[PDB]
RNA sequence: AAAGUUGCUGCAGUUAAAAAGCUCGUAGUUGGAUCU
RNA sequence: CAAGACGGACCAGAGCGAAAGCAUUUGCCAAGAAUGUUUUCAUUAAUCAAGAACGAAAGUCGGAGGUUCGAAGACGAUCCGUCGUAGUUCCGACCAUAAACGAUGCCGACCGGCGAUGCGGCGGCGUUAUUCCCAUGACCCGCCGGGCAGCUUCCGGGAAACCAAAGUCUUUGGGUUCCGGGGGGAGUAUGGUUGCAAAGCUGAAACUUAAAGGAAUUGACGGAAGGGCACCACCAGG
């Protein structure tokens, strides 16, 4: 289908977009 | 020319001292 | 679906379960006590019980050892105790 | 057979999130399993939970909420000078916000920033996100 | 209620029949039938009885 | 698992939570330990007492009604024997095994059996050894087997 | 160093290199719950 | 009448065994899983280097027996046929190898549905044992436990075939064993060791090469096969 390269870079990058999202988040908590 | 999938083709079994 | 109390169970779930996979195990045996026909003397026996069961005055043979609940003598009485 | 209760219970959670489930069975308890709970609880990832006291070992029912991405365990437990102890959140948690190593120390089961508030350093138990 | 205990009768024999296939079709991991299964799924009063029926008599 | 079968069964005892003794229980302790003594008088294992009671007295457990378990109430007494019972009935297993063995010796399955009955032997022989029932000179050897029973 | 092709962090072992014929079978490694 | 061999059909979607394997009746012998259990002991456990038991077939050394089949061999045809040696059968020693397969360690936890099957147990109306005079066997309904095997599934995983494990894995740690590191050289040389032998276990380097390998989807393609039509095709004829 894929290369196996670009699935890992995109999976790691929607976490690291899931850091973001989830750090903004609890940060308005405050 | 390619052999198709009624072609009959079996997979193969792979098995001095220092002085 | 992936919602209900595992903390409270109804009583026909819990009987249904096995009797270690319950929420707290507790047995499925009991404790029973038995009139022989011949006499009027009351016997516990255990539900399970494993050795042949002797009258203690009659010595008339209340119940059979089974593969699981003891098979009493035609005849005998028997309640449930406890 | 069955060593490292702790692993189980943490496993045992992570795959009742990870399904999306409300409420999860947890067999058997413990003290470290407990205070582990509880650690959890304080930061507000796993809710509430209730011990069912048999007397065997006992069970727990703990009530999922949502948050929770991953808890895991740590095995064995590596001993943690105060200094590594840098070094493994990095090795561990995905950002240095958020996550959480455990350790036991002789002041108790803690998280990271609380052991190093207290400044000592003990054993790895797990960490969750 | 015959009826359907007949038919229940039937189903459990006709299960018989496709769990044995079933089970001789899960033993064959040749990748060569599984394509070519793979291909053929997406390409898609009485006389006799009773007595002697015959001319002469019946 | 079983430690030498490939069998997995769960099937076992299960206790109630209730330790306390049944109100319709009559049987005092020390009624139930004289019936533990005549029974041991009698030349009965701590397990065979046990179902005994269980099933014709109807003392349910007797660390639950007298506090303590069988083989210590028979130990205090004293009419407890030098090898504990499991290891007994294993080393009979043995001894019965090995007289199949040497008047049928083409049966290899009961070669093999044997010694999984005789490192069932090994491992309970250690572990008495390292709690302090047998004494540290105790070893399980082959002829001396049958002078145990 | 790229290299996670020596992998403790951190690889693999159906079909690609690879799990021992099978189980009893000491040392070494790991070992349930519980005491403010 | 006799000798040796072998237990078909029943015979599976079966079962048992650690595996190799296991199908005539009867008796004896000693084991065994699962189930049942308000018995007992109370951590006694898991996994394997060393060392040891078993290990299809063929093979080797002593006997016995040699019906069928049959390596070799002698003949006749031109992968076959007639005869048949060693063997195939039994007892006692060795050898310890197979596609010895799930081409897939073992122990433990968690994670969908279904209705079938084998054993044990529990509850329950009914039909049967020529309405059985109570139980018992055979069926029927449901549940529980350990199994063998299926179908299904955006649980997730995988390069894909596919897997309820080959999942719970870059969000990377339950315990532990064996083992691979591009293709050849090469399971070769050498040494050790086991074996009566055949052989078994261990096992390189120099050198050489740019590949080796796994999975799946595919147009055209001289052709090939099934049919139909035609007295500018055929049969019988003019």
């Amino acid at each position: 289908v894929l290369p196996k390269k670009e699935k890992m870079k995109l999976r790691r990058e929607q976490w690291l977009q899931k850091i973001e999202a989830i750090k903004l988040a609890e940060q308005k908590h405050r | 020319h390619r052999p198709g999938p009624l072609k009959q083709q079996n997979k193969a079994h792979k098995g001095l001292s220092r002085v | 679906p992936l919602a209900k109390d595992l903390l409270h169970p109804s009583p026909e779930e819990e009987k249904r379960k096995h009797k270690k996979k319950r929420l707290v195990q507790s047995p499925n045996s009991y404790f029973m006590d038995v009139k022989c026909p011949g006499c009027y003397k009351i016997t516990t026996v255990f539900s399970h019980a494993q050795t042949v069961v002797l009258c203690v005055g009659c010595s008339t043979v209340l119940c059979q050892p089974t593969g699981g609940k003891a098979r009493l003598t035609e005849g005998c009485s028997f309640r449930r105790k406890q | 057979v069955r060593m490292n209760v702790l692993a189980d219970a943490l496993k045992s959670i992570n795959n009742a999130e990870k399904r999306g489930k409300r409420q999860v069975l947890i067999r058997p308890c413990s003290k470290v399993i407990v205070r582990f709970l509880t650690v959890m609880m304080k930061h507000g990832y796993i809710g509430e939970f209730e011990i069912i006291d048999d007397h065997r070992a006992g069970k727990i029912v703990v009530n999922l909420t949502g948050r929770l991405n991953k808890c895991g365990v740590i095995s064995p437990r590596f001993d943690v000078q105060l200094k590594d102890l840098e070094k493994w959140q990095n090795n561990l948690l995905p950002s240095r916000q958020f996550g959480f190593i455990v350790l036991t120390t002789s002041a108790g089961i803690m998280d990271h920033e609380e052991a190093r508030r207290k400044h000592t350093g003990g054993k790895i138990l797990g960490f969750f996100f | 209620a015959k009826m359907r205990r007949a038919e229940l009768q039937r189903a459990r024999a006709l299960q018989s029949y496709y769990e044995a296939k079933a089970r001789r079709e899960k033993k064959i991991k040749s990748k060569k039938y599984h394509k070519v299964v793979k291909k053929g799924k997406a390409k898609k009063t009485l006389p006799g009885w009773g007595e002697w029926g015959g001319v002469g008599l019946k | 698992g079983r430690m030498h079968a490939p069998g997995k069964g769960l099937s076992q005892s299960a206790l109630p939570y209730r330790r306390s003794v049944p109100t319709w229980l009559k049987l005092t302790s020390d009624d139930v330990k004289e019936q533990i003594y005549k029974l041991a008088k009698k030349g009965l294992t701590p397990s065979q007492i046990g179902v005994i009671l269980r099933d014709s007295h109807g003392v349910a457990q007797v660390r639950f009604v007298t506090g303590n378990k069988i083989l210590r109430i028979l130990k205090s007494k004293g009419l407890a024997p030098d090898l504990p019972e499991d290891l007994y009935h294993l080393i009979k297993k043995a001894v019965a095994v090995r007289k199949h063995l040497e008047r049928n010796r083409k049966d290899k399955d009961a070669k093999f059996r044997l010694i999984l009955i005789e490192s069932r032997i090994h491992r309970l022989a250690r572990y008495y050894k390292t709690k302090r029932v047998l004494p540290p000179n105790w070893k399980y050897e082959s002829s001396t087997a049958s002078a145990l029973v």
